[PDB]
DNA sequence: ACAGGATGTATATATGTGACACGTGCCTGGAGACTAGGGAGTAATCCCCTTGGCGGTTAAAACGCGGGGGACAGCGCGTACGTGCGTTTAAGCGGTGCTAGAGCTGTCTACGACCAATTGAGCGGCCTCGGCACCGGGATTCTCCAG
DNA sequence: CTGGAGAATCCCGGTGCCGAGGCCGCTCAATTGGTCGTAGACAGCTCTAGCACCGCTTAAACGCACGTACGCGCTGTCCCCCGCGTTTTAACCGCCAAGGGGATTACTCCCTAGTCTCCAGGCACGTGTCACATATATACATCCTGT
């Protein structure tokens, strides 16, 4: 019923509503106005996509709350998957067991994809019946349309003796390596046998990272990033031979490199170090396009006394180009207030949709999408089915916001 | 159900006989109308050392290739009636209405 | 539950028995398991209707009497 | 070797069935107002059972084993059935060309249907006690070596 | 092909157990007597098929000839059911609480359904065309012939 992902923050966000010149709509695919921004993110879209001029740096600048990473989702949304998007937060890369800047570059990496095609044979059927001679058997799989001996040899005999695997399964068989899968015990885990042909040839792809390759070209069974347990791979030993060998792979045949995006959320805690080091991680051919966003104007840079736009030093801030996000009017609020309530289950009355878009115009817009819910169930209290401006009027005294919740502050508490 | 090893053993010993007949190979009438014997002449006292007894090359290192009894196609299966090779599901059909339990060729 | 096996070799030995067969062959018995059970399951499945329909809570013999008329399999004796 | 007529032949055009879609009229549904009767909906009776856990005891299964005698395949071989073929038999695809004989319409009774009586089957409730069902032999009669 | 056993039947007479039969006593359901609309039967009338041909065309049934392939018998031997004796086990008990679960009967009552209207619209029937099949001009198109 409820899946591990609900209704977040920026579920509405399907994608960029631009049209097929990069045109955006008044209000398509829950993007609602933000039109120059839009089309920008359209823009920087475009040229990812096209995947020639690397190396470039965009910022998302704006008033607080301004859908500057609703922009983000919706560019990775249109991107949509097999292209590595990703975001982490200004804050994740003060880690301990890595340096920052080591941190920033294996971010970096991981926002490169490699793409490579794969030719081999898998096998899927069901199991009739496994012998063993105390040593060489004989094996009998079954499909809906055949079924065939095999001669069991070392390496199968071996691995179904160590796995529980016996007649009557629906299993899968690499000839590459002969791991052993069963998918359902039987007929009704149960399930049904498969179709088609027994042995068929199967192309896979994998769109492996530079980080996965490193990370498996580091240590004996050095896949150990499921826990990242590596403190930092060693630079220009096993880091730029990887790259060379990639070079190889490329204009060859072998295999082809998918630039991905990152997008480096709150940038402004990141420190004058990390920012020294953007200044030359962006000048290489594998560097992916990022984006980053900043509701600070001109702020202290962590780490010095300097007043900088964004709290981003200036000889970065020369580097890279900002995307502007104007202020909502009305009709903007209300249409984001109504896809959100469509969003969710919750059906506002007119004049309740007039009376939270006057109440998100005066304090900010957050509060409005917040109060949605609120009221949503505040209604549901009563016995109501519509939203109806009497609720939103409770939930507007019951729930406070900063604005007014800071005012109200007539009462002096520890400090 | 499922045939012996004997029956699979005898059929391919009877094809690579017919292999050999030269005469004709399905139906010798073609018209009815010093006489020496057969290959027994030496076949029924065979000698011991160089001869065409021990001048057999014997088995080959080289492991048999698994190719479909129907069309002459690699085949990865094998049919439980007979062990004869198959490649496709369409092959798998087109023996078992040809050759089967029941029939060999 | 799986009491399908209350149907035991000697029973379907005598029941074939019955039928002129002298000699039954080792695979004869789970067969017959199975089409014994399909009998059933069909005329259980018409009985249970027919009491269902009736706002009955006990599946009276007369019921199975009408769900082997219906299967063709008259059986007198018991009220029809 | 050629210039033109004398035959073919697919090609394109106007004419034959069928089957869907339309268009009238006349029966069959629909709509309405009464009058039971049927069935729903509790409320009582009579069944005769109800379940868990557990101890006991006897035969019906359940299992072991030998082994025999059948279930299978191979071999062979001799009909015998399909495979062409030349013949000829008779279906059948259109016709003509009557007449039974469906199908109908009308008319008008005997023939059902209630129906309120009347009452004697027939149905249940007991009682009784021959008649099957089982014991106990005692012959007989198959089955199985065993010669 | 008998013996020679050896179980299995199976006569045949015996004996209580309990269903089969009978008798009694009401209840109800078939009979009686009589009235009342239909059912359908029967006497026409129509016209649709059904039958009966006949001819021309030719598919087809058919006989024959002629192998090959499949059928049947034979054989070998080798697995897997039969016969029968032992250990296992489930199926009968019996136990020991204390009461209901559910077909069965019955009585109001009341919605639902028959009956019986009058209509009018929607579905069998007649007619209008349009898609596919058919048969025929025709503009070249390939041998034949003067030349
Ligand atoms: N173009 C848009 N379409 C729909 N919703 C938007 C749009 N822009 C902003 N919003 C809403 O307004 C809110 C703004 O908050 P957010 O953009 O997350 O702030 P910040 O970008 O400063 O972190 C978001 O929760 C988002 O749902």
């Amino acid at each position: 019923v409820t899946r591990i992902e609900r209704i977040g923050a920026h579920s509405h966000i399907r994608g960029l509503g631009l049209d097929d010149a990069l045109e955006p709509r008044q209000a398509s695919q829950g993007m609602v106005g933000q039109l120059a921004a839009r089309r920008a993110a359209g823009v920087v879209l475009e040229m990812i996509r096209e995947g020639k001029i690397a190396g470039r740096a965009v910022l998302i600048a704006g008033q607080p709350g301004t859908g500057k990473t609703a922009i983000a989702m919706g560019m990775a949304q249109a991107l949509g998957p097999d292209t590595p998007f990703t975001a982490i937060a200004g804050s994740e890369i003060f880690s301990l067991e890595m340096s920052k800047t080591e941190a920033l570059t294996q971010a970096f990496r991981r926002s490169i994809g490699v793409r490579i095609k794969e030719e081999t044979e898998i096998i899927e059927g069901e199991v009739v019946e496994i012998q063993i001679d105390r040593k060489v058997g004989k094996l009998t799989l079954k499909t809906t349309e055949m079924e065939t001996i095999y001669d069991l040899g070392t390496k199968m005999i071996e691995s179904l003796t160590k796995d529980k695997v016996q007649a009557g399964d629906v299993i899968t068989i690499d000839k590459a390596t002969g791991k052993i899968s069963k998918l359902g015990r039987s007929f009704t885990k149960f399930v049904q046998c498969p179709d088609g042909e027994l042995q068929k040839r199967k192309e896979v792809v994998h769109t492996v990272s530079l980080h996965e390759i490193d990370v498996i070209n580091s240590r004996t069974q050095g896949f150990l990033a499921l826990f990242s347990g590596d403190t930092g791979e060693i630079k220009s030993e096993v880091r730029e031979q990887i790259n060379a060998k990639v070079a190889e792979w490329r204009e060859e045949g072998k295999a082809e490199i998918i630039p991905g995006v990152l997008f480096i959320d709150e940038v402004h805690m990141l420190d004058i170090e990390s920012f020294s080091f953007l200044n030359r991680a962006l000048e290489s051919d594998m560097a992916p396009v990022l984006i980053m966003a900043t509701n600070r104007g001109i702020t202290r840079i962590r780490g010095t006394s300097y007043q900088s736009p964004h709290g981003i030093p200036i000889d970065l801030l020369d580097r890279l180009l900002i995307v502007s996000t104007t202020p909502y009017s009305e009709k903007d609020t209300k249409q984001i207030l109504r896809i959100r309530c469509e969003e969710e289950d919750v059906e506002m009355s007119e004049d309740a949709y007039t009376v939270l878009t006057r109440i998100g115009l005066e304090t900010s817009l957050r509060y409005a999408i917040q109060l949605i819910t609120a009221a949503s169930l505040v209604c549901r209290k009563r016995k109501g089915t519509e939203v109806q401006v009497d609720d939103i009027k409770r939930v507007y005294s019951l729930f406070l916001d900063e604005s007014r919740s800071t005012q109200y502050m007539k009462e002096y508490q520890d400090a | 159900r499922v045939l012996d090893r004997a029956a699979r053993q005898r059929r391919i010993n009877r094809q690579l006989e017919a292999l050999e007949n030269d005469n004709f190979q399905d139906d010798p009438h073609a018209g009815l109308p010093n006489f020496q014997a057969l290959l027994e002449e030496q076949n029924l006292s065979v000698a011991e050392g160089p001869n065409y007894l021990t001048a057999c090359a014997g088995p080959p290192s080289r492991p048999q290739r698994p190719f479909c009894a129907v069309c002459g196609f690699p085949s990865p299966y094998t049919c439980v009636s007979c062990g004869a090779r198959y490649c496709t599901v369409r092959c798998l059909g087109t023996h078992q209405e040809t050759r089967c339990l029941k029939w060999t060729v | 539950r799986d009491n399908i096996q209350g149907i035991t070799k000697p029973a379907i030995r005598r029941l074939a028995r019955r039928g002129g067969v002298k000699r039954i062959s080792g695979l004869i018995y789970e067969e017959t398991r199975g089409v014994l059970k399909v009998f059933l399951e069909n005329v259980i499945r018409d009985a249970v209707t027919y009491t269902e329909h009736a706002k009955r809570k006990t599946v009276t013999a007369m019921d199975v009497v009408y769900a082997l008329k219906r299967q063709g399999r008259t059986l007198y004796g018991f009220g029809g």
